[PDB]
């Protein structure tokens, strides 16, 4: 009867078109629904626990500049930095903390270091007055919740009060079991009921750029779920 | 000379390099397909333990990694390639393995969620969801590891001849 | 929709980010001034058990490291910002964490030493010694972090709503 | 007024134009797409007994019938699309019907061969097998139909609402 | 656990290996093996029963002819020639006893009728010099026939001794319950064993043409078997 | 391989193509000769019940039926084309058959009238009585055929080998 599964930002079990995406808001803070997953036609019912279920959840931002004669190799940025679970040292990363891509010459670019303390990233090329950049840097200052919906875009409860912050979040070595993260609350849906998975930052997110070297869908989330057939 | 009568539930792993198990190319956008398929060999019995470590370490034509999106499934068949719902076990995604250290160490080391077993005729398949616009799998590259012999953590798969025992064919079909 | 009566003892970590926590920076050789603050919320008991991790992360302005023979003490105060003797824990010193897995790691993970209890109206600080003819602290870079929720590993920080449970008041 | 209590067994027929049923256009050499799909509709409870008629009548685009060694296969499968071996039923031929008279006449009235069932929640398909090099199928003009009402000949669909009858579960 | 299944000249079930066609012989009149069905690994057993499965064969031959200046509108052929199940109308027929296409007009070819006495037959147009035509008339004078092969090549046995016409095959109108056809012989064989299908007859008959409007595959056999799983 | 042990009675039908058959053409008014000859091979035994279905499709040297008023007679007859007037079966018109859908219509399908048996050295004959300035019978076309093998409807000529059975001598004494 019973499984234990992943379920991710696309597609998997449920086929595209049950999933929904969105990015947040930036000037009013508010805790937008950033994803949320409506239980299909044909399971019987979902359900998750806390302390049981294991996940995961990259996300990201994006930003650009515009070249120049001078040689920058630098770039500020809007959104607090830090390492991937900490360290001064990229290609050690779990993953890299940022990404960036030139339009122009249609390479990616490596990173050699950042401060990690005010908003600023280094980078090992050089580029050219005029030409076109975009970055993809890690977010900090956020928090993340659940909520379930019945249907109708009409609330019944909660899954867990209090909101965990995405900065801990990256602060965490993941996919580690004993340091892996598990959140609290026990939660259990049945069809056409949906979760959402909300998000309060102000730094604009993404999903898809179709220009992002390493994968497709540049941020992600895998969580752990048990279902019913 | 002089060697053990080693028992019949022998502990062992599966690999590429087997007879009883090919693989062939993917695409993207491409769930029907085995990419790895196994069959069980005539008269023996294979054994899978709930707790049985697994490692797919697919790769692309150029020799990278794929995009961590992907999925990755294992499933029991019937016989005839007819897959079924019950006794799937291994959903997992692509991602999130670091297959540098995946069977290396046993945080790492991601096990199944249920039992299984695999009578003398049948078949157990290993779809790849792939997202369009990405590279496809080289089979020349990609490999598939079940089982943990040779190592105190994790478990091994269990084989055994299905002449040997009487309630070989109990066990089978008890599935 | 089902959601399951969660019990009342939650269980929680504390960090910058909340209402009932504040900070200000810091210069040198200043043991009276609290760089942190924490209350208690109205009629809410947090509980900090004995075997809890703790966590310091402070940083100079330039983001940098301090000189490890800088001192940090968690200490429980009465009312009006008073401090006690008894009740204190975590004296020690700013080195030795190494930053990078302290977190992560359950060795580098540096417990508390005695149990700890805040009724709703009270404080807990964070005292900190540096010495002389060096860099302060930046709170903009500076955190703090107890309590290991999501985790197998280490404890988290208890907290119950005062206004469910009767004998409460007897706890508190 | 008067209308009699008809049985709960109502005698019923399946095609196109209905709500849990639903078809898609196919190529060439593709086995796994399901032409035509269909769904047990919510409380209800269909029963296809084995001498039940079938009656495939697929078109090509430009309004031909196609290769007739292209091979139909009505099949059951489990939730979640999922086919099965045991429970299938009608393994034929795309040929050997004469359309024009199928229906009509009990002899070119192909049947099933063994009985069927669809719990509330479950599925049927309908797989094509067409050889390569050939015209590919179009839904607008293609059909299903099963079942016979309206004729002495042939045999209905059984058709109950789940919540009348109490042994409607054990049945199931 | 039993099924009743039909199996065709291609795929189906088994899955265009373990299938094998071939064409007759023509100036040795020789028992040849035109078709044959290896039982695959995945099955347990295949079963086979006169007066119990129905069955199916329409089998042609290939000729052709040079286009000249007189009006020829008929051809003959070299092979016996009747109606399909006797008629001596075109297109009330279960299906057309002969086909015709133009290789320079790629185009069906209509029938008017034809003598069925003699190797005789109408075509409705009028071909020009020069061009090249291919035609597939109905088959006549042979004998079908069934034996098992136990993987090597060996046979151990016949279905049925005495063989039946594929002239009387092509007079009965196939496809009617109670008219159809049903063999005798109740053969039963296992994994990778083999049941070929005989043919006896001067005339070349065919399988693939690519050239053929009324579908690819010409000539097609469709038979009733029992399988167990 | 396995094949099922078929009785020895063999269910079977007779036609031109065979070796213990002949024909021979015929002119007009020209009872006396068999169209059609058929003779017992040795050491089997043919028998033909009552209902048998019968089926004479006789043509013209151009492609045509002839006059229905033609006549055809089955007969048996003791060796040396001695014909006997018992045993006789079969004295039917050669018109109202309907060939189209003769054999195929259980309708139209003329059976005999009695039973008949063949001993191992035994004739049939097949007699026709063509009115005069008629056209005459073409033994390229014209075929018979008896019973009915491959059809629910009709029955089938019986055929058993007579050194199988010890009571085969038996029943060809009793003819």
């Amino acid at each position: 009867q019973t499984q234990e599964y992943t379920i991710n930002h696309t597609g998997g079990v449920l086929g595209d078109s049950y999933v929904t995406t969105a990015s947040n808001q930036t000037s009013p803070q508010r805790e937008t629904a950033v994803l949320s997953f409506e239980c299909p036609r044909k399971f019987e019912e979902i359900n998750y626990v806390g302390q049981r279920d294991a996940t995961r959840f990259v996300p990201r931002t994006t930003e650009s500049i515009t070249g120049s004669a001078n040689d920058d190799t630098v770039v500020d940025l809007t959104a607090n930095i830090q390492p991937v679970a900490g360290e001064e040292v990229i290609a050690e990363q779990d993953y890299p903390v940022a990404v960036a891509y030139n339009v122009t010459q249609g390479v990616e670019v490596d990173v050699v270091d950042a401060d990690y303390a005010a908003d600023t990233v280094t980078l090992g090329t050089n580029p050219a007055d005029g030409d076109e950049v975009k970055v993809w840097p890690i977010m900090s200052d956020g928090d993340v919740q659940f909520r379930l919906i019945n249907q109708f875009g009409q609330e019944e409860g909660r899954v867990y009060p209090w909101s965990t912050p995405l900065y801990r979040w990256h602060d965490f070595p993941q996919l580690k079991r004993g340091r892996e993260i598990n959140l609290h609350g026990s939660a259990s849906w049945s069809e056409n009921e949906t979760l959402e998975i909300l998000l309060d930052a102000p730094q604009a997110l993404t999903w898809e750029d179709s220009d992002y070297p390493r994968g497709q869908y540049v941020t992600t989330l895998e969580q752990d779920v048990e279902i019913t057939l | 000379p002089e060697i053990g009568n080693n028992g019949a539930e022998k502990q062992i792993s599966l690999h590429k390099g087997q007879p009883f198990i090919d693989t062939q190319d993917v695409g993207a956008a491409d769930p029907n397909t085995p990419a790895v398929t196994i069959e069980g060999p005539s008269d023996y019995v294979i054994a899978i333990d709930a707790g049985t470590p697994v490692a797919p370490e697919f790769r692309d034509a150029n020799g990278d990694k794929l995009d961590p999106s992907t999925r990755v499934t294992i499933q029991k068949c019937d016989k005839q390639g007819n897959p079924l719902g019950d006794g799937i076990v291994f959903s997992d995604t692509l991602g999130r393995f670091e297959y540098s250290k995946m069977r290396s160490d046993p945080d790492y080391m991601r096990k199944t969620t249920t039992s299984l077993m695999i009578d003398e005729r049948e078949i157990v398949k290993i779809f790849v969801e792939v997202p369009p616009n990405a590279n496809g799998m080289d089979a020349d590259n990609s490999r598939i590891t079940i089982g943990d012999d040779t190592s105190d953590y994790g478990k091994a798969v269990g084989i055994v001849e299905h002449g040997d025992l009487s309630p070989a064919e109990s066990k089978a079909v008890r599935q």
